[PDB]
């Protein structure tokens, strides 16, 4: 009872010491330095291709190394690869659930991830000398919905769920190596920094965290908004990122400097965000919305540089590719967009 | 106008009673097998369906011309 | 038994985040305002590419 | 265009055609989402019926139902429920033998308050305006059985009625029906069901053709 009281007290004086020390290292705002700045023109994009064949919602996409192949899936129960160049459909596998919420894409290129709504992580074999793709490996062990899968490697994968922890996972022998606790809401997104070395995972609880692949601990912690994080991505450099939630507002974090430093948001837009995702400069950041459009916004300025509009419905995910040259767009209305 | 407008009104009047009861039919009786809707039930299909079944007759006017 | 476990972990995990070296944003504004200016030309979703290139 | 690409244009096409039939073949099945209190008696209806996500497909009459089981799912709803907005119909148990009961070790909550509040929230979200529901009051036995010893005022202070089979399982009906503020959208099918019932399916075949032949007269302005 009393060292309850006493152990509480130590934690508001830990927050006290946490929020003083931030503001002992604001000697501005990013809309400071930037002030005199060359303002980025508006960017008027034109859809180039368009893929049909989906015949239900689409939930995640995921750009291949080569910025050629591109992997979508959709609550049809198909996972479908497709070359952007020609429009061509190379492999099309069919699932087992069909309550699908993530994909991804390996570095090599020899496999492809997808889950959710299973607590399963279904691993799949693209090149095989009998000519089929294959099941190689399912995951087991969440307890809840899966929300994001990525790749470290052909054999290091790291999984998001909805029971409020992540995973990284060995898939020669299929089990947990490390389990990252916290997050007392459920995580929605993660995201891998480009040395394979961090990452970061936004929750339900409105706040953000950054761990560590080894050593299982978590480094920093971020607040700020009202709502729930969606989605999350690292910005070029490694040393920040940006997140978007229910409130209609977007966010950009950095790291040395634990604290926010810029909010996108409006008066016209009240629904929340569905994806993030940056460009190779990291001076444009695209997010899709729920009023079925996606805003290019200016990272450095937070001004409204663009509205990509040719969808019926709302906008589910994004993707950048390695290269960057190409946007693409997953929307509910069953079809995906290349931008450029 | 005698021989072209004598037999015209029966058949617009016939022609649309027999499309409706056949829409009506085939909803009530595909509604037990398949949750999909049955082809060609709208307005713009069904218009179509009459004034082909019309245009039958006022080919066959033109023949007699 | 749980609460105050809980509690503890909080506290190791509090004191742990309380302790790192924080720049001042300035410098991270700089740091961060100065990376597009490095990787601006090899953008091609801000500044248009001709139409030889364009895979697309 | 290159020999190879003339290959890869008939892989593709062969692709497209395989994606259609499939497509086709999915667009003909009653999918249902199961929902119900953990011992609502959610098991012995599936049991009934088929003679994560748990899946059971069954058949009658020519005619397919796929009917998916979310019970197992500890997460917040807000957060999947979209993923069944385009479902055909939503069964929800009721379990009436719980008016006298407590749950959840609140010790102050009656367990069939908690059923209306959780009917009261999915029959008025946003993502199910058009959806029908197929309400089951089962364990009437228990409930026949146990009416005379305990009286519906612990679970309803206002009742002005009289202890009997005929008019309490009628009061508790007219209130989860008296719930549905969208009475120009929906509607509510309410069905009685208890130990080795066995004509629950039909119940629930002639609830889903009614569903399928109403939504096919508003697709053609005919209603």
């Amino acid at each position: 009872g009393s060292e309850l009281d006493q152990l509480r007290q130590e934690a508001e004086q830990l927050k006290n010491q946490i929020r003083d020390a931030r503001k002992a290292c604001a000697d501005a705002t990013l809309s400071q330095i930037t002030n005199n700045i060359d303002p980025v023109g508006r960017i008027q994009m034109r859809t180039r291709r368009t893929l049909r064949g989906h015949l239900a919602k689409i939930y995640a996409m995921h750009w291949g190394t080569d910025s050629r192949l591109l992997v979508s899936a959709s609550q049809d129960g198909k996972l479908i690869i497709w070359d952007s160049y020609t429009t061509n459909k190379v492999h099309a596998i069919p699932l087992r659930s069909s309550w699908v919420m993530t994909c991804a894409y390996a570095p090599s290129g020899n496999y492809v991830a997808c889950g959710g709504l299973d607590n399963i992580c279904s691993i799949y074999n693209l090149k095989t000398r009998e000519g089929n793709v294959r099941v190689s490996r399912e995951l087991a062990g969440h307890t809840g919905y899966l929300s994001c899968c990525r790749f470290l490697d052909d054999n290091q994968i790291v999984t998001s769920s909805g029971d409020t922890t992540c995973a990284l996972w060995d898939i020669e022998t299929g089990q947990q190596t490390t389990t990252f606790t916290g997050h007392t809401g459920d995580v929605m997104s993660l995201s891998l920094a480009p040395d394979t070395r961090l990452f970061v995972s936004g929750a339900c609880d409105a706040s953000a965290k950054l761990w560590d692949v080894r050593e299982g601990m978590c480094r920093q912690t971020f607040t700020g908004h009202e709502s729930d994080i969606n989605a999350i991505c690292f910005f070029p450099n490694g040393n920040a990122f940006a997140t978007g939630s229910d409130d209609a507002t977007c966010r950009l974090f950095d790291l040395r400097a634990d604290q926010e430093l810029m909010t996108y948001s409006h008066d016209n837009i009240i629904c929340g965000i569905t994806s993030v995702s940056f460009s190779k400069s990291g001076r444009l950041l695209l997010a899709g919305y729920d009023d079925f459009n996606c805003n290019v916004w200016d990272a450095l300025k937070a001004d409204r540089a663009g509205v990509l509009a040719g969808h019926d419905n709302r906008v589910s995910c994004l993707g950048v590719t390695d290269d960057g040259m190409a946007v693409a767009t997953g929307s509910w209305d069953s079809f995906l967009k290349i931008w450029n | 106008f005698r021989r072209v407008f004598l037999g015209l009104g029966m058949c617009f009047s016939y022609a649309a009673l027999l499309t409706k009861t056949n829409r009506i039919h085939r909803i009530f009786e595909q509604g037990k097998k398949s949750v999909t809707a049955p082809k060609f039930i709208s307005p713009a299909s069904q218009l179509v369906i009459t004034f082909s079944l019309i245009s039958v007759q006022l080919l066959g006017v033109f023949v007699w011309f | 038994t749980a609460s105050i476990a809980q509690a503890r972990k909080l506290v190791e995990q509090l004191k742990m985040e309380a302790n790192i070296d924080r720049i001042k944003v300035s410098k991270a504004a700089a740091d961060l305002m100065a990376y597009c200016e490095a990787h601006a030309k090899e953008d091609p979703l801000l500044t248009p590419v001709p139409a030889s290139e364009n895979p697309f | 265009l290159s020999a190879e690409d003339k290959a890869a244009v008939e892989r593709s096409k062969m692709i497209d055609r395989n994606l259609r039939e499939d497509g086709e073949k999915a667009a003909r099945e009653v999918k249902l989402l199961l929902l119900g209190a953990g011992e609502s008696g959610k098991n012995t209806i599936v049991k009934q019926m088929k003679i994560g996500i748990v899946e059971t497909h069954f058949t009658f009459k020519d005619l397919h139902f796929k009917m998916f089981d979310v019970g197992a799912q500890r997460s917040e709803r807000k957060k999947w429920i979209h993923c069944f907005e385009g479902v055909t119909a939503i069964i929800f148990c009721v379990a009436l033998s719980d008016y006298d009961l407590v749950l959840a070790e609140d010790e102050e909550m009656n367990r069939m308050h908690a059923s209306m509040k959780l009917f009261d929230s999915i029959c008025n979200n946003k993502w199910f305006t058009d959806t029908s529901i197929i309400l089951f009051l089962n364990k009437k036995d228990l409930f026949e059985e146990k009416i005379k010893k305990s009286p519906l005022t612990i679970c309803y202070p206002e009742y002005a009625g009289s202890n009997t089979y005929e008019e309490a399982a009628a009061y508790i009906q007219c209130q989860f029906e008296d719930l549905n503020k969208r009475k120009d959208t929906k509607e509510i099918y309410t069905h009685f069901t208890c130990s080795t019932d066995t004509k629950n399916v039909q119940f629930v075949f002639d609830a889903v053709t009614d569903v399928i032949i109403k939504n096919n007269l508003k697709d053609c302005g005919l209603f």
